[PDB]
């Protein structure tokens, strides 16, 4: 099956580019992978142990730092809020 | 003519009046000085009423999730 020269460098061309195109998916895929170390390797690829799995472990106690802070300042707040209602109301 | 010791108890009594009045002079300036010491000392009861719900917070933090540690 012959074909046209310029037919050919197209054909050619496009073998060239299934090639790096298969190429660039392997690549996504391995990115994918949450196979750290389930598969041979050592390096983390984006996957729960670098989300909720991970994230949502520093988050469960994050708020034992930031938030409860403030919890506590409200709530004392809202203490001093019900005391001053109490003795307003009851003192009229 | 009069007994004498009805004149020395009335010196003695002017001197505890005077006594006295000194007494409530230092009493009146230590109520000023407590009064002044519990104005500014009120912030105190802000702070620790603030650090010991911060740390029931935490206490009970690591209660609810299974997150606290062994005792050392």
């Amino acid at each position: 099956h012959n074909l046209s020269p310029l037919q050919q460098e197209v054909l050619d061309k496009y073998k060239q580019l299934s090639l790096d195109l298969k190429a660039l998916d392997e690549t996504i895929k391995e990115l994918n992978y949450s196979q750290h170390r389930q598969q041979h390797s050592q390096q983390e690829t984006v996957s729960p142990d670098e989300i909720l799995q991970e994230m949502r472990d520093i988050e469960v106690k994050i708020g034992l730092v930031g938030t409860l802070l403030k919890g506590s300042v409200y709530s004392l707040i809202l203490q001093r809020k019900q005391e001053q209602e109490s003795l307003g109301s009851n003192s009229k | 003519m009069e007994n004498p010791h009805e004149q020395v108890q009335a010196n003695i009594l002017s001197r505890i009046i005077g006594n006295v009045k000194r007494l409530n002079e230092s009493v009146a300036i230590l109520n000023q000085e407590l009064v002044t010491i519990n104005n500014r000392n009120k912030n105190l009861e802000i702070m620790g009423a603030i650090c010991d719900n911060y740390h029931s917070s935490v206490q009970f933090n690591l209660e609810a999730t299974n997150n606290k540690k062994p005792p050392l």
